[PDB]
């Protein structure tokens, strides 16, 4: 029944905010996982939301230049990501299974980070992390993990 | 099925046909009383017979010795249609 | 051993038959026929096939 | 180590790590929850095949306890490929599905309807002219 | 207890499991079962040998998801999408030359087809040059040059090769061919080819080069330059040195023996004197660029064989 998800989106999208959660939430969706299936003509609506969520996120990332845009796209991106791999466990049957951007939920993230990021804040960030190169090699060290989780995005 | 005769093989057990009625009876083993009839091997026995005769066969791509490749040149060659003695 | 049959045919084409000592037959496979240069044991154009029920048959090949 | 699972009705079952190592929907969960989908029955059938198939290498091709094992009616054999279809099981899949293909082997088309419970005369015609081949 | 609620691919586990009688026949009792009878899936390997149908039947099957194919001794003479057609050889069924565009013309494509002994005109060469052909020139140096990821090439017998037709083995540009297997042109083949062709190939695993009668004196060693072309393959020769044809092996590393043919009595027993470190040969067997090896060949086991 499509008439569910527009009731269970928001378990979807609490999982971005970090708190608690029901343990139920997880059998709750992964039962709507198969029953679904009509059941083809969700990958347009996973995507097209993907997509205004992550507009949304990167709409409030512009008072942010140096030294505080580092600390606030590497929590962001830690929750993106956090947030795609519990997609990716909790429905990853009715995506490609049948006959065949990449199906994949993990993919399918990973290629609106790559060709959303095309974006003129990743100069910005570029020119942060380069700064903060420089000033750690200056002579003085800070915290390492807000460019290494750029790195390893 | 088997056949130890040569001049006188049952048709049916030559074109891999094992199961036959009353096949034999209708097919003189030595009438020429020479030896212009054909007596050869397996193989040979039938090849004599087709360049010595030759839609006239319905059915006959369903038989083990029935080759498609063959080439083309009381006694009844249809074994169904064969009269009692 | 070599055995020799009438070079006969109702069309352009020409056949004989032939015939070799069952020592030798075990050499002959059934899944693939022979070659040309590959049938050189007998001392004896290529193998084209072989009988359907009986198990040693060769006919051999002539161009023009 | 043991862990228990809830069940539809309302049953609590023991089980093991090593009886659901071959698993792989619930071998992420051992990495009580509701499964309304399972029942009792299946639970226990699944439970006790796994314990007498556990240690593997990594007629008909198949255990001959299979065939004693699967002899059940037509609406527990659907439970039991529901919950495998839904459980993403391996071995226990294969075995049904090789069941399956052999009871389907050389059966009349009445026959074969009839026990499945779901074009004719309009094209049988034209599929008997074309297959003929076979 | 309905068994059509179930997805598709749940059903292509029990259709994975299933030979071509049952799997016919389970075909006509719904639509939905049509369709999941042709999945690309289910028809992967399928082979007919000498079942005689006609190739209007075979062009269906190619129009339904089909990798592999490998159909000896077939009837097909009575007269599409591009397909996708890797593994199939061919042994010389009977075939009409004009029912050819249903077969060839729509693939040309893939690793190819092997042909021995079919007689057929030149523009099915030239659909299929855009590969064994034993038994026009500019066709063949066409598709000789057309794969050149392919390396073993195979030609003997033909019927219709000319003295001057000889002259284009030489002209083969091919830097990577690892095995090849021409011969049969005696009369027809030219000494000095073969220097230019030993030079032009940088090294060749397997080369028979049989049916040599002439015997030049530089064709004695001109061949052998490398290590990765050593062979003792020679058959069918009238003047050659008896008992000393160890000359042009000087520096053998693998085990040929190729040496049975026409030869004198006393002489081949004989031979075995000229290489103790060697052994004597056993078998002699053409084994290269086999259309089929009893069927387990590349890996293609048809579960759809109709036996």
């Amino acid at each position: 029944l499509d008439q569910i998800w527009d009731d269970l989106r928001a378990g979807i999208q609490q999982v971005y905010t970090r708190q608690s959660m029901a343990k139920s939430r997880y059998m709750e969706l992964y039962t709507h996982v198969y029953n679904y299936c009509v059941g083809l003509e969700l990958y347009k609506r996973l995507k097209e939301f993907l997509k205004n969520y992550l507009t949304n996120l990167l709409k409030d990332g512009e008072d942010l230049m140096d030294e505080s845009v580092l600390k606030f796209y590497t929590q962001q991106w830690e929750d993106y990501r956090f947030s795609s791999k519990v997609l990716n466990g909790i429905c990853a049957y009715l995506n490609r299974h049948w006959v065949r951007g990449i199906y994949e939920i993990y993919s399918l993230a990973l290629v609106t980070w790559r060709d959303c990021l095309f974006r003129p804040l990743n100069k910005q960030v570029t020119n942060a992390v380069l700064k903060l190169i420089e000033k750690e090699r200056n002579g003085e060290t800070i915290n390492t993990r807000l460019i290494s989780g750029v790195v390893q995005s | 099925h088997e056949v130890v005769t040569l001049w006188y093989r049952a048709p049916e057990i030559l074109l891999g046909c094992k199961y036959y009625s009353t096949a034999v009876d209708i097919w003189a083993e030595m009438v020429t009383r020479r030896a212009l009839f054909p007596g050869d091997s397996e193989i040979d026995q039938l090849f004599r017979i087709f360049r010595t005769l030759g839609v006239v066969w319905p059915g006959v791509t369903s038989m083990p010795d029935y080759k498609p490749s063959f080439p083309k040149w009381m006694l009844h060659y249809d074994p169904n249609k064969r009269i009692s003695a | 051993q070599i055995y020799y049959s009438d070079k006969y045919d109702d069309e352009e084409f020409e056949y004989r038959h032939v015939m070799l000592p069952k020592d030798i037959a075990k050499l002959v496979p059934k899944t693939h026929l022979m070659s040309e240069s590959e049938w050189r044991n007998l001392g004896v154009w290529v193998h084209y096939m072989i009988h359907e029920p009986e198990p040693h048959i060769l006919l051999f090949r002539r161009p023009l | 180590p043991s862990i228990k699972l809830q069940s539809s009705d309302g049953e609590i079952f023991e089980v093991d790590v090593e009886i659901a190592k071959q698993s792989v929907t619930i071998k992420t969960m051992l990495e009580p929850v509701p499964l309304p989908n399972v029942n009792a029955a299946i639970l226990k059938k699944v439970i006790q095949w796994c314990t007498h198939h556990k240690d593997d290498p990594p007629t008909d091709d198949i255990p001959v306890w299979d065939q004693e094992f699967l002899k059940v009616d037509q609406g527990t054999l659907f439970e039991l490929i529901l919950a495998a279809n839904y459980l993403d099981i391996k071995g226990l899949l294969d075995v049904t599905c090789k069941t399956v293909a052999n009871m389907i082997k050389g059966k009349t088309p009445e026959e074969i309807r009839k026990t499945f419970n779901i074009f004719t005369e309009e094209e049988e015609a034209q599929v008997r002219k074309e297959n003929q081949w076979c | 207890v309905s068994w059509d609620s179930l997805p598709d691919e749940l059903l292509l586990g029990i259709f994975s499991c299933l030979c071509l009688p049952e799997l016919l026949k389970v075909s006509g009792v719904c639509k939905r079962w049509y369709r999941l009878a042709s999945d690309e899936s289910l028809w992967q390997t399928l082979d007919l040998t000498g079942k005689n149908l006609h190739p209007d039947v075979t062009g269906r099957l190619l129009s339904q998801g089909v990798i592999a194919f490998r159909c000896p001794r077939s009837f097909m003479d009575q007269p599409f999408s591009p397909f996708r057609v890797q593994h199939m050889d061919l042994s010389n069924s009977v075939i009409e030359v004009s029912t050819l565009h249903g077969i060839l013309s729509q693939c040309s494509k893939l690793q190819n087809l092997s042909l021995e002994g079919l007689r057929l005109s030149d523009p099915i060469v030239n659909t299929l040059a855009k590969l064994n052909l034993s038994g026009s020139e500019f066709a063949l140096q066409t598709l000789l040059s057309s794969c050149s990821r392919l390396d073993e090439l195979n030609l003997s017998w033909c019927f219709d090769f000319t003295e001057k037709h000889v002259q284009v083995a030489v002209a083969h540009v091919s830097e990577t061919i690892t095995q090849l297997n021409l011969s049969g042109y005696r009369k027809n083949l030219q000494k000095s080819d073969l220097s230019t062709l030993v030079r032009r190939c940088p090294n060749l695993v397997h080369l028979d080069l049989s049916d040599s009668v002439m015997l030049k004196n530089d064709c004695f060693q001109e061949f052998f330059q490398l290590n990765y072309l050593q062979h003792l393959s020679l058959s069918r020769c009238y003047d050659i040195i008896p008992e000393t044809l160890l000359e042009l092996g000087e520096i053998p590393t693998l085990k040929t023996l190729q040496v049975f043919g026409i030869v004198p009595d006393g002489t081949l027993q004989l031979l075995k004197e000229a290489l103790p470190h060697l052994q004597i040969n056993c078998s002699h067997f053409t084994t290269i660029a086999r259309p089929t090896i009893n069927q387990e060949i590349w890996g293609i086991k048809c579960r759809l064989t109709l036996q």
